[PDB]
């Protein structure tokens, strides 16, 4: 399949610097052009730049331009039958010139010179950003055409870019016990409580991902310290709290944090 | 730059009914206009392109519309797993500009929150820190009030509460509202109640627990 994976986001402190990446592969990767686009809270989607990396030429929005920087992998393969020269290919048995620019480029069929290619698999695009402020706190796609004249149809996951002061915060997980009345043969619920982390962002899943009926995992709310805190619940049949295990599985990636949390009816 | 400005910012509507949001350019864009798909954490689908064309795999009950500066997207037999923003882009000129998105919920019957309350862990009151919190479960509509009452003094201004996205299924709601505070307060009071107010409920439900009860 297409696919666009990105990775690089996290934490920056104002006037500092990051570089994001969108690996792309599934595709021959100079057919299309990578786009980055971005989407602070509440503000809609901001388009950013493309680059094109048959030519490795970019293009900015003007609010951009002086910041950020779009680039792609340097090529550094040759087809078989050819062999690597200064910046091109060479046809092996062939020894003729070759016009510059015009002929080194493209790879007609099977010429005396042919351009640098990349090889399939994984290839990169980056977004460089330096001198960063709290406005550019959003999450940053790279995405992609379907087809030349026709919209964006591939999207990577997204990366969050955190521009702040505040220090990288592991949270602590704590239980949100089932009532000791809850209603014999009926409905019970328990939870667990992620409680002060940042940055954003954490996931949560129960019983390593078993258990989704019946799950809701709130928004995170920003405290008043700064810190975040969220907590995710699940209703379940009352008479299987005495049996049934139930494990939240919590992941801060941003400060190295994994926690599996059991949660249980408390003792006396 | 070609600004969009999108209307509503915000719509509610039932299963089967027909829904319009409208997007208009600063400028004529010549139909090159694209509307797209998205709901919360995922990344956006094309829906239309050239202002009316139907990408792969989208229902026929989403249609384009529009010329000039002003473009329609129509949502026909409005389905549960239609709750999500739509916006619109521009793709006749640089830069590409995007609408500020319309957010589409679910009208559904009234459905009463059924209502938990949480002390705080002991392993958290080690922090020097107490976290009350009660949850809403499974209500609609959205609107719904939390008071929380600490031997019958009404909190203010210590809690903040969220809520989930709309089901894509049964078009509820679920609310968690969190109560701070010092473990040296929660320790000289004995009882924690959460109020809840809300449209399918005939009076206010109060879910309580004393300090220190099993
Ligand atoms: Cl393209
Ligand atoms: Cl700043
Ligand atoms: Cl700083
Ligand atoms: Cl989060
Ligand atoms: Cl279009």
């Amino acid at each position: 399949e297409v696919q666009l994976v990105e990775s690089g986001g996290g934490l920056v402190k104002p006037g500092g610097s990051l570089r994001l990446s969108c690996a792309a592969s599934g595709y021959t990767f100079t057919d299309n052009y990578i786009h980055w686009v971005r989407q602070a809270p509440g503000k809609g989607l901001e388009w950013i730049g493309y680059i094109n990396p048959s030519s490795a030429y970019a293009h900015y929005n003007e609010k951009f331009k002086t910041r950020f920087t779009i680039s792609v992998d340097k090529a550094g393969t040759c087809p078989d039958g050819y062999t690597r020269t200064n910046y091109y290919c060479r046809r092996d048995g062939c020894g003729s010139w070759c016009n510059g620019a015009e002929r080194q480029q493209p790879c007609i069929r099977g010429p005396c010179c042919c351009d640098l290619t990349y090889r399939t698999g994984k290839n990169s695009a980056y977004l460089q950003m330096n001198s960063l402020r709290a406005e550019d706190t959003a999450v940053y796609y790279c995405t992609r055409r379907y087809y030349s004249a026709m919209p964006f149809a591939y999207w990577g996951q997204g990366t969050l870019v955190t521009v702040s002061s505040a220090s990288t915060k592991g949270p602590s997980v704590f239980p949100l016990a089932p009532s000791s009345k809850s209603t014999s043969g009926g409905t019970a619920a328990l939870g667990c409580l992620v409680k002060d982390y940042f940055p954003e962002p954490v996931t949560v899943s129960w019983n390593s991902g078993a258990l989704t009926s019946g799950v809701h995992t709130f928004p995170a709310v920003l405290q008043s310290s700064g810190l975040y805190s969220l907590s995710s619940v699940v209703t379940v049949p009352s008479s299987s709290l005495g049996t049934q295990t139930y494990i939240c599985n919590v992941n801060h990636k941003p400060s190295n944090t994994k926690v599996d949390k059991k949660v249980e009816p408390k003792s006396c | 730059d070609i600004q969009m400005t999108q209307s509503p910012s915000s719509l509610s509507a039932s299963v089967g009914d027909r829904v319009t949001i409208t997007c208009r350019a600063s400028e004529d864009i010549y139909s090159g206009l694209a509307w797209y798909q998205q709901k919360p954490g995922k990344v956006p689908k094309l829906l239309i392109y050239d202002s009316s064309t139907l990408h792969t795999g989208v229902p026929s009950r989403f249609s384009g519309t529009g010329s000039g500066t002003d473009y329609t997207l129509t949502i026909s037999s409005l389905q549960p797993e239609d709750v999500a923003t739509y916006f619109c882009q521009q793709n006749y000129d640089f830069p590409l500009t995007f609408g500020q998105g319309t957010k589409l919920e679910i009208k559904r019957t009234v459905a009463a929150p059924s209502v938990f309350i949480f002390p705080p862990s002991d392993e958290q009151l080690k922090s020097g820190t107490a976290s009350v919190v009660c949850l809403l479960n499974n209500f609609y509509p959205r609107e719904a009030k939390v008071q929380w009452k600490v031997d019958n003094a009404l909190q203010s201004g210590n809690s903040q509460e969220s809520v989930t996205e709309q089901d894509s299924k049964d078009s509820t709601y679920s609310l968690s509202s969190t109560l701070t505070l010092s473990k040296a307060d929660y320790e000289k009071h004995k009882v924690y109640a959460c109020e809840v107010t809300h449209q399918g409920l005939s009076s206010p439900v109060t879910k309580s627990f004393n300090r220190g009860e099993c």
